[PDB]
């Protein structure tokens, strides 16, 4: 079990750790988060009590280093940092636990939610979507735009998601205009899966990462990306059976985990009704369609 | 964005454009089968492509053979339309190519956008006008070439005859739309109006009779009356 210690908590902030969150008061004696499950990526995220504008956070994998949080009073935010002195780190963390100034990652033993939301997400891929190679963790916030959004402005602070565009020469083979636009199998299987992603796990990993950034940060370009990657599968007549079955599981847990009140901005009516009721795969997402209809019947 | 009353005169500026109407691409007669069920029998159609500034109508005749063994023909028709338009844009040199194509039905936007990806600098636009181009098959010489075709064919027509010799393209487009609106609302009355007087002939190279200016004003008046009336006759007013 790993730990992300905090130097202190100088400003009042709602701190999130994966799907959990807790309020820390200004200068409350908070020294971070323990018992973080090894083997998964994690995200620790922040919303200041003073400025609910800009949720922000850090994706990290505790196997990649010892990481801590330290508030920066100049830049005005909780910053993740790496401690290279492993001995110094263990020592500090041991002390903080002794004084019990750390919250415990509150994982219920029945609960596979986080595994199921991050099954295919890998830090190495996160770090290529979020380019900042001096660090082993990745900063995202609400306002970051995607490489695709910049085509339609600072390239350093972008989300370099894979550009999907259904009305593009990459999506459409000369000679199969109608065929490729109505059945996107070529674009999914040849261009994207075989060509760019290499395999369905990397595709699902980006899809899952896009959703989580949309959910935790209200990142609009991420939500667009999540929906694009869903729609590309649902609009392909030819999809490996294992991908469909796993897609259904992936989306099920995303829909299950979405806050009830946020469904109106994070869920594209057109994409979902098309995917559940018009697309080739309208009959192939049984779990997703059942949870959607019982939880968000309004949208449909 | 969309073409409407407010940007109406853009049609007559010096940026070459085309209006594309697909309403006569896929045409069927509906009949009863021996077993008493219903079947369709396709008949030849056309893509009504009009340069609204000069008058040229690049009529691409859609022979029934293009539908043989195809499913979802109303959807294919939009893509066939797009494919034929794209082919015209490609055959043309860059300077002669249209800067914009306006489709008369929004269902053509995606098919044409997709077929025109090779031409990202050609704007594809819808319109909010209810243009009467579906009545182009009520022009006898156009209907005739379409029904007689035995193979795919493209025939170039001037839908303004020689009018631009005397009137502007704004005025010629208005005359055309009035004539087509009339023909669409009551083709019989409309055609009687146009051909009542034997002495006024349709030149062999023309589509409409050789009306003088004064005769066009009477004609245009009568077509208005027709359209106003048919509108009464319809709503009882
Ligand atoms: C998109 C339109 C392309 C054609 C080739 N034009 C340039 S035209 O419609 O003005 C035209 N001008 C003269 N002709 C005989 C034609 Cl036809």
């Amino acid at each position: 079990m790993n730990t992300v210690p905090f130097t202190s908590a100088p400003i009042e902030v709602t701190i999130g750790i994966d799907q959990y969150s807790f309020n820390v008061k200004e200068n409350q004696p908070f020294h971070g988060i323990k018992d973080i499950p090894i083997g998964h990526v994690h995200v620790i995220h922040f919303q200041h009590a003073d400025n609910s504008s800009m949720r922000y956070g850090y994706w990290f994998d505790c196997r990649m280093g010892n990481f801590y949080i330290q508030y920066d009073p100049k830049d005005g935010l909780y910053k993740m940092m790496e401690e290279r002195d492993g001995a110094k780190f263990e020592n500090i963390v041991h002390n903080f636990k002794e004084r019990q100034m750390m919250v415990s990652y509150p994982k219920i033993d029945e609960d596979d939610t986080w595994y199921n939301l991050t099954e295919f997400v890998q830090m190495d891929k996160i770090r290529k979507i979020v380019r900042k190679d001096e660090n082993q963790f990745s900063y995202v916030d609400s306002s970051m735009t995607t490489v695709q959004e910049n085509e339609l402005s600072d390239p350093a602070h972008s989300l370099n998601y894979t550009v999907i565009n259904f009305k593009s020469r990459e999506a459409i083979r000369p000679g199969h205009e109608m065929e490729d636009f109505l059945d996107k199998s070529y674009y999914l299987n040849t261009v994207m899966l075989q060509g760019i992603f290499k395999n369905s796990s990397n595709y699902f990993g980006e899809l899952q990462f896009a959703f989580l950034n949309a959910m935790f940060f209200g990142n609009y370009g991420s939500s667009l990306q999540w929906h694009a990657m869903i729609e590309l599968i649902c609009s392909s007549a030819t999809v490996p059976k294992h991908m469909l079955d796993k897609l259904d599981e992936i989306l099920y847990y995303q829909i299950k985990t979405l806050p009830e009140q946020y469904s109106d901005i994070l869920l594209n009516e057109r994409v979902w009704n098309i995917c559940l009721y018009s697309s080739f795969q309208k009959n192939s997402l049984h779990n997703t369609e059942k949870i959607m209809e019982n939880k968000y019947p309004e949208l449909l | 964005g969309a073409m409407n009353s407010s940007n109406y005169a853009e049609l007559f500026n010096n940026d070459i454009k085309l209006f594309v109407d697909d309403t006569n691409v896929y045409r069927v007669t509906v009949h009863k089968t021996f077993e008493g069920n219903v079947a369709t029998k396709a008949i030849n159609g056309c893509i009504f492509t009009l340069n609204p500034k000069t008058g040229h109508l690049f009529l691409k005749i859609i022979h029934t053979s293009v539908w043989a063994g195809q499913k979802r023909l109303s959807q294919l028709a939009k893509w066939k339309t797009a494919e034929e338009v794209s082919a015209l844009v490609r055959s043309l040199p860059k300077e002669e190519q249209p800067k914009q194509i306006i489709v008369t039905r929004k269902a053509m936007l995606d098919p044409l956008e997709v077929h025109m990806l090779d031409f990202p600098n050609i704007a594809i636009r819808p319109t909010e006008l209810r243009l009467p181009f579906s009545a182009a098959m009520s022009i006898d010489k156009l209907s005739d070439v379409v029904m007689k075709a035995t193979e795919p064919q493209m025939v170039l027509f001037n839908i303004y005859d020689d009018w631009l010799d005397r009137i502007s393209s704004y005025t010629a487009f208005s005359r055309l739309t009035l004539l087509l609106r009339a023909l669409k609302t009551n083709e019989e009355s409309a055609k009687m109006i146009l051909l009542s007087d034997p002495t006024i002939t349709i030149k062999s190279y023309h589509l409409w009779p050789s009306f003088t200016d004064e005769q066009w004003i009477t004609i245009e008046s009568q077509m208005r009356d027709l359209i106003l009336t048919e509108y009464g006759r319809k709503y009882n007013v």
